[PDB]
């Protein structure tokens, strides 16, 4: 429905796919990366009923569906489900025909090449796109934020990439790939809500807990002060309405879940924590780089929206940092959306028009071309 | 009623969001009040370092 | 009448309560976790007749009683009824007053905290026990089975816990708790027996179906091959004599009911089964742990009392496991009783003498102390 | 268990520790420079379990331990862990109390002096050694190799030192120190194995990649030719088996890891590589020295075990070198162990018996004495 062959932009995460067209400042819609399937035997005749539901269909009919995500910590492992998600995104909601538009996809720079090669392959081979580019999420948040330098901290649903960029350059020896994200925080919360008497196991229950976290949780500027207080008084509880009319109240679990980002040991992970990985990405860079990365701690993705996180991360790095150095977090409202936004900006740059893989180059070069043309 | 209640919920949603933003901003206000004052004090500690160094 | 001031041990599950003294062989008595109450109007007078019946009393007079279980899915919800079960257990069969004897009770680590707090509180406030401890059923299973390392698959009456333990340490993020247990297998059997022409709906009928399951059902090492014959010939049926002289038989339903453990969807549960949970608990553990857990899958609890289960599980995990690796199962004759057995072992260890909460510690701290000192 | 009060010899690097007695041919025990600590909460009672594990204990029980290396790029920063490594080495494996035997420790001359002062201090103040001598690894390398003159090429796990020696004298202005070593080569391998779909981040996983490197990696004489071949054919792929039965197949990563020694930009290092520095160490020496250093380029320490390394280094130095001149590399089987051997040789020389610091000269002078008595 577009009146120009603008590039399409789709940010495919473990959570939701943000999608819209290049040149806008937002996706048209967010398409949860979900393909649902009925888990019950039909009794009534003439009910329609499909073998699978996609995106918002999968969540709307979830009462009898088992819901699964095709993306594991940033890598697509279930390609059948992503073709359904992508098809639905273009076909029904973005009202897009990729055959007439270049498409820009996003990815962590640290993920296996198999994902960037396959995403390049599907847009050219299944959706017949005239051109492709797969972009780096550190880059995309920095474009959206108006920055060329900084440590980009995603703390997303899937992966935390911890990548320092200076003057537009990667500083790869200082990268901390971290296997800790919102999907793990959610599982932790289900176990501690079980301690409170509310057992969340099945899909409807998993989606409820993800909704509880998104509306009730925070990290706390100072964990121990909130911990001691929340564990001692009901004044720190917050309620949530369960869909059947029942309610749940949450106390110190409200922050114990988000806290895993700073304390990965909460879920059995061996990790420095997001504030130390951010710190180490600054620390491992050259001495004349360190000052610029300290002043540019850059947020990306979701969870960066938790109360106390922008103030806490700045304090946690300051506590590890040398004196003299001025430490600052860049936490724009373009939060949870900056990677998609960066894609819109990048796709549209005049300086990026030659970075696109064309269909002819793809067909001659093969799928490995993404390694030579994108990153 | 459902729509009005929905509005109450949407508006309460906004109310809570604004309240969270209010508190975030207010908490930032307070940390900034503390910083503006600590900074005014630093404006003086630094000015004093200049005066001392000048002497 | 005892020759030592030892601890008491009671495995109070959602099914039955195994009770005896620490340091002894087994439980002195096993009670149903049942409190029974009459549902009829009396006509004769001077007939005795209780307001409520407990344990074996509840079953012996069940012809006119409705039978309720105070414990469900691993948690006591009716503390008053458990106090009644315990008064009877301790004073009438064990012939002991807990006032002079430390008492060990059990739970799963993922049961709501209320379970451990009420177990501790009843014994300290209504029995005046000098000390308390709430134990981990998986730990007790490992002591009884001769292991410090393995996956404990307790397959109980109300819940399956599925927890990896390595060198005596928990790997808690890898616990795959499942909402499928022996009580659900009984209800499934009641529905399939109804399809066969034998409907059961009231308590007497429900207790009998559980008894039918316990004596007639098996799981089969290979359910497809078992079904090929069981569904084709009457030679695979087994008869059960009902209390009233009627005879009920079961054909391939005899193994299809237990099969739920490998097919939870049979009762409407969103799960692939116990072997999937066993496998994922191993998967969530570090690579240098996994080799020992594959070699040490531990069956404990009841419902493991189905012929073909040790072999069924070895095949089902081997099927998911990497090649080269040896997958092994521990399934001792001390099945269903192994938790009690472990209780006696733990309660009496010299290394466990300081793990006990004393009455003085309880009175000063209150019941929340169990959450901090036991585990 | 030793029949003489000979010197103890221990080469403690950032990777492995080689320990034995002077006058012998080989270390009696080899330990990793590792102290391990449990990162999990204990669940079972009476399980023993140590607070910390050392050397081979640390690796043997590693499934639930985080493993730390006390040495950072050649310098010991964690002396709590090193006194454990030394105590274990002496007390349990060499079966010696250092109080009865002199001890020789080793380090590069550009290693901060603080480390040789502390090595002298640990043996005198914790182990009460009667005497000390901190040796130059290059000195020990030339004794073990049968040389007095030559270039010592010693890239290790920590750093690369690169030092020319002529007639037993050092030419220190020609030392080319680089922050390029096996730990960084390993980090590069972890990133490129991630590119292939095998992401390794935890201690167990990091140890696996280090083990993959040691068993599978090589350099090849010609990098462009090996690269072009690996990119064209499966004939250069090699498999590795992992502890849980997983198998990884590795292609050009097998030599791209080692390649970093010639291409330091792979790990963010500002360097032209080890052949440029080996060449410069010869070049910075007087022309009447250079002829003997060119003909006696001597490998010691590990990484020298990569097939194709002796030939690539000889070829690159030859390409950089003037024509007519004969360039030769000595790469003896006593590789990775030759420094220990040199330690044994030096400690036992009659001409070296006056070089030992006694626990008297040390106590009167203090720790700084090592700078005047050793190097
Ligand atoms: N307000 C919030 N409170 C708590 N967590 C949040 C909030 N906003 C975003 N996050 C978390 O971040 C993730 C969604 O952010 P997003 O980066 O847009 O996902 P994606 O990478 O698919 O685009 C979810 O896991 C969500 O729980
Ligand atoms: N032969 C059998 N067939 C089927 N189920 C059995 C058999 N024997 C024991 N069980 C089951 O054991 C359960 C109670 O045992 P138990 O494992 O000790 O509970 P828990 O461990 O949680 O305290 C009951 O549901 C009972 O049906
Ligand atoms: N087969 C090999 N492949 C790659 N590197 C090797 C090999 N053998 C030895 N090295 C390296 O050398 C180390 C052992 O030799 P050494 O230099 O004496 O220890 P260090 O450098 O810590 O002082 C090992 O950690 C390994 O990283």
């Amino acid at each position: 429905d577009e009146d120009e062959t603008t590039a399409l932009v789709c940010d495919n995460g473990s959570g939701l796919v943000k999608a819209g067209f290049a040149g806008d400042d937002a996706p048209r819609a967010v398409f949860p990366s979900i393909v649902g399937r009925p888990r019950h035997q039909g009794v009534m005749v003439g009910m329609g009923q499909k073998d699978s539901y996609v995106g918002d269909e999968a969540q709307s009919k979830r009462g009898i569906l088992t819901l699964k995500y095709p993306i594991e910590h940033g890598i697509i492992t279930n390609w059948d489900d992503m073709e359904k998600i992508w098809h639905h995104t273009f076909y029904n909601e973005l009202r897009v025909a990729p055959e007439e538009h270049p498409t820009l996809l996003t990815e962590a720079p640290l993920n296996p090449k198999a994902n960037r090669e396959k995403m390049t392959q599907i847009m050219f081979e299944t959706f017949n796109v005239p051109a492709m580019y797969v972009a780096i999420q550190a880059v995309l948040s920095l474009y959206a934020s108006g920055r060329t330098t900084g440590i980009v901290l995603d703390s997303g649903d899937g992966v935390t990439h911890n990548v320092p960029i200076y003057e537009g350059y990667a500083l790869p020896h200082a990268i901390m790939r971290l296997d800790l994200a919102g999907r793990d925080l959610t599982d932790y919360l289900m176990k501690i809500l079980t301690e409170r008497g509310y057992s969340f196991v099945t899909t409807a229950e998993r989606e409820i807990v993800r909704d509880i976290k998104e509306k009730l949780c925070y990290v706390a500027l100072d964990f121990e002060n909130e911990m001691a207080t929340a564990a001692s008084s009901s004044s720190l509880e917050k309620s949530y309405e369960l869909p059947d009319g029942q309610v749940i109240t949450i106390g110190n679990e409200r922050f114990r879940c988000p806290e895993t980002l700073f304390q990965p040991s909460f879920i059995g992970m061996e990790s420095a924590g997001i504030h130390e990985t951010t710190y180490n990405s600054i620390m491992k860079c050259d001495i004349d780089i360190r000052k610029d990365l300290y002043a540019n701690n850059v947020m990306s993705g979701g969870t960066t929206m938790y109360p106390g996180i922008a103030d806490r991360m700045q304090k946690e790095i300051t506590a590890l940092a040398p004196s003299t150095m001025k430490i600052k977090i860049i936490a724009p409202p373009e939060r949870k959306y900056s990677v998609w936004i960066g894609g819109s900006i990048l796709a549209s740059l005049s300086t990026f028009q030659q970075m696109w893989i064309t269909k002819q180059e793809y067909d001659e070069a093969g799928p490995s071309i993404v390694h030579r043309k994108c990153f | 009623l459902e729509r009005a209640e929905e509005r109450a919920e949407l508006s309460e949603g906004k109310c809570a969001e604004l309240e969270e933003e209010l508190k975030t901003v207010t908490n930032n206000l307070k940390s900034l009040e503390a910083q503006a004052e600590k900074y005014s004090q630093k404006e003086d500690r630094y000015e004093e370092e200049i005066k001392v160094l000048s002497d």
